[PDB]
């Protein structure tokens, strides 16, 4: 077999509810 | 006017911006012929031109054939990429089988990107594993400025035949440390 | 043509200091070109309080 | 090595082919006999490369 | 039997000595033209130094 | 050739001979 694992995902509803890209590590006290 | 056997424009690294910076006529290895007779002068001509023929088969030979010198940016198709093979994962639990056994009363102890391949640590009661294979390459390539490895490829030293002749618009201004391409205009606050 | 090209910054009094050190040792006094190594004492620098 | 710079460092021995081997043939057998009296070997440098 | 309680300073003296660091990747002597003031990095390029 | 390439040229031809594999030495 070959099947693709996807990401579980919390469901809100019938949705995976995944999220937006918020991978930002900016502090930068200036 | 120019001598036919000019030194060589060396060129150097910002490593931070990853660009090139300019360039200066190598006024370090240069031969010092001024106490010499008219036959090592000659000898000494033709070491120097030597080695500028060396230095044009040798961008013909590696450099990129480029539009523009010392560009402000490099295309991901340019730039080279590190692309590591694809990383396997050998999945050590079985998902159902330990859900099995839990509920009996058994207390255990001790978009698509992925592939689930059975071989067909592991634990008795379940025969059942599974390879997972993931892309471990960048998400996109990258095209920003090139590396130091790469450098010392694209930018050899370029001779400069009758240096600045005519159209002011025509020079190379990349040897210049603080020019701007983009707005073509030297900059600095200084 | 002078053929004795000399710099400011080049240093032949030490280059000839070192290079006689590498030949042979210097130990020893020759009298002819006044070579007398300068050397400290060797306990004075480090009293050596006993 | 760098194709670039060998044509400087060839002709001034910073990094050539072994004086013993560059010299004329008749030189390297002449200096080689008479290397018991008057010696040649400290005229001519011979390169070491890494 | 009185040892009044002491603290300990070390030290050491170097003479007739320049401190050298070679410019090789290893720091030895395998010739006397380097093999990092050899390669192209350094020998076809300009590099300022801090 | 390649194990004859990690030893310095003094000249052209490396640096390589006179084959010094020893370690016998004891009290005697």
């Amino acid at each position: 077999e070959d099947i693709n694992f996807a990401s579980l995902a919390p469901r809100h509803g019938t949705r995976p509810f995944m999220g937006t890209w918020n991978e930002i590590g900016t502090s930068q006290l200036n | 006017m120019s001598k036919e056997i000019p030194t060589p424009y060396m060129w150097s690294y910002q490593p931070q911006m990853g660009l090139a910076a300019g360039a200066s006529q190598d006024y370090s290895t240069r031969m010092n012929w001024l106490s010499a007779g008219p036959s090592m002068i000659s000898r000494v001509n033709g070491v120097r031109s030597h080695r500028n023929q060396i230095l044009l088969e040798q961008a013909a030979v590696t450099s990129t054939p480029r539009a523009k010198l010392n560009p402000r940016n490099w295309p991901s198709t340019l730039v080279y990429q590190e692309i590591p093979g694809p990383t396997t994962v050998l999945l050590p639990r079985d998902a159902l089988a330990e859900v099995r056994m839990t509920n009996s009363g058994v207390q255990l102890a001790g978009v698509s990107s992925s592939i689930g391949l059975r071989p067909d640590g592991r634990s008795s009661f379940t025969p059942n594993q599974a390879y997972l294979t993931l892309q471990s390459s960048s998400s996109e390539p990258r095209s920003g400025g090139i590396g130091t490895l790469q450098f010392v490829e694209e930018f050899v030293p370029s001779v400069y035949f009758n240096p600045f002749s005519g159209s002011p618009g025509l020079y190379p201004d990349e040897f210049i440390p603080n020019f701007d391409a983009v707005r073509e205009a030297v900059d600095g606050y200084d | 043509l002078n053929a004795v090209v000399d710099l400011q910054d080049r240093n032949t009094e030490l280059s000839y200091q070192l290079l006689l050190d590498s030949l042979g040792d210097r130990t020893r006094y020759f009298s002819m070109w006044n070579s007398a190594v300068d050397s400290y004492d060797p306990d004075v620098r480090i009293i050596e309080n006993h | 090595a760098t194709p670039s710079m060998m044509p400087q460092w060839a002709y001034m021995h910073i990094a050539g082919q072994d004086a013993s081997e560059y010299l004329s043939p008749g030189l390297v057998q002449f200096a080689r006999a008479t290397d018991t009296y008057f010696s040649l070997g400290n005229k001519f440098r011979n390169p070491t490369v890494a | 039997q009185t040892a009044v309680p002491s603290v300990t300073q070390k030290k050491f003296l170097c003479d007739r000595v320049m401190w050298r660091i070679p410019f090789s990747s290893n720091f030895m002597s395998m010739g006397a033209l380097t093999d990092l003031g050899q390669n192209m990095l350094y020998a076809n390029s300009a590099h300022a130094l801090d």
